[PDB]
């Protein structure tokens, strides 16, 4: 569709839901392991999301007035500081955390020199970020999915502690009526209202998406998910971004 | 709508959440630098012109700062549209693009800089911002490139990589931000007309009207594009914005002075 | 102890050797910024509180920076405690633990400075310090973010991984590096008590005492933890330091001017 | 002769001239292709000029007055853009663009790390560029030579949008009596007046060179040459530098 | 001892005294030689120390009455002159100097892309750094243990112009008496008055350490011991630091 | 010579082009801060002299810059000439060894910086330059490290590997940049001399000569060695420099007002 080439064709994208890192060691020394095994399979961009912190920075910038702008970089810096912890814990395995600049202008020497690097999977939008909602719109899915789309990745990846998305939240008061999709699209997505494990923003960039046909969701709390979603395996929820290929 | 109901929701629901996001938009309002205008100086249509568009608008900057706060950002213009059509015939994507074009603003920047350096205006560039020089009667100007930070994160448009993202919407994103009283961009033409006024010898002046109303006419005099538009129609402080000529002498130093010079965009 | 004398040790021995440490020791002593405050802004005790703390200490700094010239640091609080409770269950070490805190402490300082900056006050983090800021009436005060550069170099306390050196102890060594003249640590509660008075409802109020003393007396309530308490027996400058409730309305533009709110710790 | 030791005896160092960047993808495309088979010949710093766009902010400067201290750094950002629009179409291969510092303290890890790194041509004297000409005269062919002679490369060769050195310029008013010179000295260069297609001032940094014996400059708007000129081949003109063997 | 986890386990750290640096290339050179024969037995981080400049610099600064927190950054900057040159010597072996933040942060990935890296000893307290001294107490051999302990290397050796520690300082006053110390403890060492080759503050960072259970002071003058000392042989002064294994 | 046929020849010609090189040289001419003086503080002749040299230096700076605008530079001295023995004695080239004075004069322009801080001063590293505390009447001075930023990038000599262009050059070529009215050199000798004074009991004094002269009299007394003077007679702003003995009590001070103290060397 004359399209823009792909950057990194060779590349994986891995985000890891910052309320995935919150859960400690009893998550992450897993996680830990199974992306060490993956290490050797494919050539990994693993970027963490923001959790809990950065829901207590919101209640305390949005008590203070401050805009969402301000808010976003506070949030940031939350899915920074859980990759720097994850970083730490592959340290011997060779990966290290980089910063926005570095994944934005060094990946391909970085991703040669060792297997994977961890960065932050929230944007550097920061006092940009777009007015609106009170709460930054453009988090750790959205950032994710538009590195991974800008570099036309095979793929993006998204660990979550939950089994895909469900018609409700199922740790929500619905949680009765909240019903498994195996497989959505984004536009379909968008058009509900209701709460998704997901930012919304992700469905928004899925639809100027250039080159991700399909973003799987997993739960990186049941060993094994994550690597059978690098090989293709449908073990959450597929979502369709409505690219379609050349 | 409480601190403690707000944080409840913080704590256990999706950013996602309706609730969550109806709970934070009840939030108090803080203005970080209300009393601060933003003025956007052309790439293409003052910079990229010199000495003769560019020094009388020193001079108005100097001039002005003695009543009027003012964050001066700059545009890119032509060496940024080359740029993107050589990245663009590459393949490359609006992420690409956009950090070339930040470059380009970046140079604006510092040549305006040095012209204002020695009347104490600096050039800026993590927190835009600067308190010290804005709070300064000496001062209380400051110089930044226009050009938003999103580099490879860039949104792309719907259709092409040129970025949508540009100089316009990054100064608008800096008022808004800080909630900044007012929005000044400067460019080359006395504002907005039913039609490009460079492409037809018959476009009607339009003082005022509404980003509803310029989508409903059908406009395309892009003297400001649909992503700064939009962005306005968004916007929790800076709700209007004012396009001047910068190549009128004392147009600039007119609108801070609450002159109706130029076309008044509202939100609404 | 001429210049000639240390110049020569300086030279012929060890750094180690206790006749150069000696010569050095009688060196002058030249304080960079005599006339400054160094306030620290508690993080858990105060930012992490909201508005309604931190809005009152806002004003304070604005009217108190009218008389007297501010360096002023934020702590980390909650989300700190949060990253060390994660990072020490994975066995993560102290050096690892230290900049993730650093992380939280600038948080609060770019929080505490967006609602500053309309008065001219920014958030600084090179030299802390800051030269111009804190030579002008119009300012006269700078916000930067409490923790110790350490980062993985942190020395680990002597049990457990927790950073021992924290924003207390990163806003004393300020104050003591810069010779300034008072240091004001700003927490939530009137000061320092015979017990923690938050679990215990019989404590009695200290308004004075020594680090000697509170070993002596076998303290545990730790408004100021022990690691800033050595530093301040080791201090060159900074001698004695004021705690105070900062929730309470007015007590630091008290503490500035010379009025014994709070509780005085001494060296001696 | 004494001369300092080379720093990075194995490397050579491509320049490639701003203007054969501004000829877009019909120049690019090949260029690249030519340099993703080199990856594995050789190790390479590919150095950037600036071209058309410095023309431009050269002619907006100096209508605003501007010394030539500040047009230093302004043509100095074009031939950065140039190198990330070049890093960019090799990303795929692991070839990143890295900045000035990293090109003077890094550069040999980051070729540890992958084959080749591209870099700005320009030398950052910036604001201390030195006075006498309106336009900056330490520029990207100058910049490049001053690496490579420092680092003690194995070569330097310069890619143009012409055959090489003529008796005057072959795009120019004189273009009927330019002869084409397959070899000359940078002395002899010196005290000719008249247009080249490289710096002046890179003749003078020539006469003070402690290693780089020739430097070769080649048109890579034809395919092969600039391969053939990383093996010595003699297909553009060869400048002497005056340089004699230890 | 439910200690933290070693982040860095396989690494070798090796401090180089500044006074060994000091001494120019007829130190230099032969240790220089001795580092490329140990790059493909040893994953490297090579820190130096501050030397002879730093004496100058504190002579100066304490001149002026500079606190003891404008001195340590002062220091620090010749440490880091001295792996600048040292990195340099080994350029050509794919090594760099890289700065306090990249030890912190992508020390994994630098020794992923390239056998060794060099880093200054010295730690950034700069003006944070303790009172009490009018010198700075946390130096190179401080800084360097700080980093190993932190990484869980698999050792720390001390390189230094003398043979080991002595009874007094073998180039001083008592030089006569001064007896040589295959092997001491930390904390014999730390109640003993008088001049030591290593900081004061090593000794009480060992004190606190969690991994690493003895640190080798080798004469780097002599070629071969820094070889041996990183295969555990006993060449020069052996300090044990009061860790204990799990 | 218009903007028109210069961008032509911008656009169509080699830079090397001796008709283009013609047309910029008719360019306007503007000076960034005409109302500055840069002054430079010797490494070897003034700071590595401790307290003695200057202290008194710093009281004349506080004092000037009351009347004066003060760009203040530094040099590197005896440290960084230890540097340049141990990577000369091991074969590094120029490049290399300019990367590790800069560090000298970084160090250097620090401890000057941390004794003027408590006057306003600051120290500043990116635009020398400075525009806001340039223009402040309490502040007015900054001060930067002397060593220009060509790194691994630096001209060699026609001889050895000791980078030519050093502090004197860094320093005369941002007075040269920015187009300031005055370069002072403070130095520790009167001036120039017939000879160097310190290894002849006989040389004359010279208040006033061209680089013509010098060369023509073939002086070898390299208070200002040749790279800096070859720059100066190349130079559009600048056309005359300044040494003075910063040891004699006020001599800073003097130069400042217009007195001939020590000697002026022309352009021509
Ligand atoms: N429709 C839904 N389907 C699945 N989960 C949902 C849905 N709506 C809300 N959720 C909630 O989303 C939660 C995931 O929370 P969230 O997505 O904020 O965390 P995260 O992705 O780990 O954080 P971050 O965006 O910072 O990385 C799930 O645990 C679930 O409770
Ligand atoms: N004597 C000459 N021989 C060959 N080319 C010449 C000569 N004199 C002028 N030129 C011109 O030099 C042109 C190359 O332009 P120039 O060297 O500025 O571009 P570049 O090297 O690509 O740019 P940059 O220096 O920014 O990398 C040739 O196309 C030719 O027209
Ligand atoms: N007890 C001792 N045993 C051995 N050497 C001693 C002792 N006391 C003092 N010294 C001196 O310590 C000297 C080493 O000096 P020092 O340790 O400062 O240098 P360095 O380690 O090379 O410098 P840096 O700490 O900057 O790297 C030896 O040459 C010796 O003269
Ligand atoms: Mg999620
Ligand atoms: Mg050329
Ligand atoms: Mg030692
Ligand atoms: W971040
Ligand atoms: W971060
Ligand atoms: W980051
Ligand atoms: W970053
Ligand atoms: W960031
Ligand atoms: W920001
Ligand atoms: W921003
Ligand atoms: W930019
Ligand atoms: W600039
Ligand atoms: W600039
Ligand atoms: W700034
Ligand atoms: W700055
Ligand atoms: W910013
Ligand atoms: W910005
Ligand atoms: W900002
Ligand atoms: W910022
Ligand atoms: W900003
Ligand atoms: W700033
Ligand atoms: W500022
Ligand atoms: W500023
Ligand atoms: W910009
Ligand atoms: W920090
Ligand atoms: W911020
Ligand atoms: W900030
Ligand atoms: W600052
Ligand atoms: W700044
Ligand atoms: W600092
Ligand atoms: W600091
Ligand atoms: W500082
Ligand atoms: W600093
Ligand atoms: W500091
Ligand atoms: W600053
Ligand atoms: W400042
Ligand atoms: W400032
Ligand atoms: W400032
Ligand atoms: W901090
Ligand atoms: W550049
Ligand atoms: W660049
Ligand atoms: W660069
Ligand atoms: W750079
Ligand atoms: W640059
Ligand atoms: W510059
Ligand atoms: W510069
Ligand atoms: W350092
Ligand atoms: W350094
Ligand atoms: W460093
Ligand atoms: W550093
Ligand atoms: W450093
Ligand atoms: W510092
Ligand atoms: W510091
Ligand atoms: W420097
Ligand atoms: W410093
Ligand atoms: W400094
Ligand atoms: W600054
Ligand atoms: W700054
Ligand atoms: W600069
Ligand atoms: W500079
Ligand atoms: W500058
Ligand atoms: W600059
Ligand atoms: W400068
Ligand atoms: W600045
Ligand atoms: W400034
Ligand atoms: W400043
Ligand atoms: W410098």
């Amino acid at each position: 569709g004359k399209r823009p080439i792909r950057l990194l064709p060779w590349l994986q994208v891995v985000k890891i839901g910052g309320r995935v890192m919150d859960r400690g060691a009893d998550a992450i020394l897993p996680l830990v392991e199974e992306l060490r095994k993956l290490l050797p399979e494919h050539r990994l961009l693993i970027l963490t999301g923001a959790g809990v912190r950065a829901r207590h920075v919101f209640s305390v910038g949005l008590d203070l007035g401050l805009p969402v702008g301000s808010l976003a970089p506070l949030a940031a810096s939350e899915a920074g500081q859980n990759g720097h912890i994850l970083a730490a814990m592959l340290a011997s395995e060779g990966v290290s955390y980089v910063e926005h600049p570095t994944v934005a202008d060094q990946l391909a020497i970085h991703l040669s020199a060792t297997r994977a690097v961890v960065g932050s999977a929230f944007p550097p939008y920061h006092h940009h970020e777009f007015p609106g909602s009170r709460i930054p719109p453009h988090r750790a899915d959205t950032g994710a999915f538009l590195l991974a789309d800008a570099f036309g990745a095979a793929g993006l990846t998204i660990v979550e502690n939950v089994d895909g998305i469900y018609t409700a939240d199922p740790n929500g008061p619905d949680r009765g009526q909240a019903r498994f999709l195996p497989e959505t699209s984004a536009t379909d997505l968008a058009k509900s209202e209701g709460p998704l494990p997901v930012d919304r923003a992700l469905l928004d960039v899925m639809a100027t998406a250039r080159h991700i046909e399909r973003v799987q969701v997993v739960n990186g709390l049941v060993p094994g998910r994550l690597t059978a979603a690098l090989r293709g395996e449908h073990v959450g929820t597929l979502i369709r971004t409505g690219v379609r290929p050349a | 709508n409480s601190t403690a109901e707000l944080e409840e929701l913080l704590m256990q629901r999706s950013l996602t959440d309706p609730q969550l996001q109806a709970a934070a938009a009840a939030a108090a309002d803080f203005r970080i630098l209300p009393d601060a205008t933003v003025i956007k100086i052309g790439g293409q249509s003052v910079i990229d012109r010199g000495r003769a568009a560019v020094y009388p608008l020193v001079d108005e900057i100097v001039a002005a700062r003695k009543n009027h706060k003012l964050l001066i950002g700059t545009g890119a213009g032509t060496r940024a549209r080359h740029l993107y059509s050589i990245a663009a015939g590459l393949g490359l994507p609006a992420g690409v693009l956009a950090q070339l074009g930040s470059s380009v603003a970046d140079q604006n920047a510092a040549m305006l800089g040095q012209l204002l350096a020695k009347h104490g205006i600096p050039v800026v560039g993590g927190a835009g911002l600067s308190a010290v020089p804005l709070s300064l009667a000496e001062v209380n100007a400051v110089v930044f490139s226009g050009m938003p930070p999103y580099k490879l994160w860039m949104r792309p448009a719907a259709e092409g990589v040129i970025p949508p993202y540009r100089t316009d919407a990054g100064c608008f994103l800096l008022a808004e931000q800080f909630g900044c009283k007012q929005m000044i961009f400067v460019k080359d033409e006395d504002g907005l007309y039913t039609a490009n006024p460079k492409t037809s010898k018959d476009a009607t002046f339009i003082p005022r009207i509404s980003v509803d109303e310029m989508k409903a006419k059908g406009l395309h005099d892009s003297i400001l594009e649909f992503p700064v538009l939009d962005l306005l129609q968004s916007a929790q402080h800076v709700r209007e914005v004012q396009v001047v000529n910068g190549l009128v002498p004392g147009n600039l130093t007119r609108a801070l002075a609450g002159e109706h010079v130029g076309t008044i965009i509202t939100a609404s």
